[PDB]
C-alpha cells in the first residue's frame, strides 16, 4: 500500500464507548490533520483489524473532517457515534 | 501544540 492510501472503514455504534483518543487540527503547527491517537481496550474500535493507532481521519458518516479544528472533529464523530441510526459508522482514512 | 481527547 501506498503512502496515505485513503481506505473506507466501517465500524458498528453498539459499545457505548467508541474508545479511542484522538490527536491535531488545523491550529496545530506540528500535526495539522486529525489522527488516531490511542485504540482503547473495552470500545468499538479496538475489535476492527483495520483500524490502527497513527490513521489520519479524513471523513465520518460523510463529514469532512479535513482541515477542521480538533473541537469540530471531537464533536463531529462524537455525534456520528451517538447517531445510533446509522448504524454502521463510515469512517475514511489516510493509512500512513 | 498538539490536543489529543478521548472521543
Ligand atoms: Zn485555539
Ligand atoms: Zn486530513
Amino acid at each position: 500500500v501506498s503512502t496515505g492510501a485513503l481506505r473506507t472503514i466501517t465500524l458498528s455504534k453498539m459499545k457505548q464507548s467508541l474508545g479511542i483518543s484522538i490527536s491535531g487540527g488545523i491550529e496545530s503547527k506540528v500535526q495539522p490533520m486529525v489522527k488516531i491517537e490511542k485504540i482503547f481496550p473495552g470500545g468499538a474500535a479496538f475489535l476492527c483489524g483495520d483500524l490502527q493507532a497513527g490513521f489520519e481521519l479524513v471523513a465520518v458518516d460523510g463529514e469532512s473532517l479535513e482541515q477542521v479544528t480538533h473541537q469540530r472533529a471531537v464533536d463531529t464523530i462524537r455525534r456520528a457515534y451517538r447517531n445510533k441510526a446509522r448504524e454502521p459508522m463510515e469512517l475514511v482514512v489516510r493509512v500512513p | 501544540d498538539v490536543e489529543i481527547t478521548l472521543v
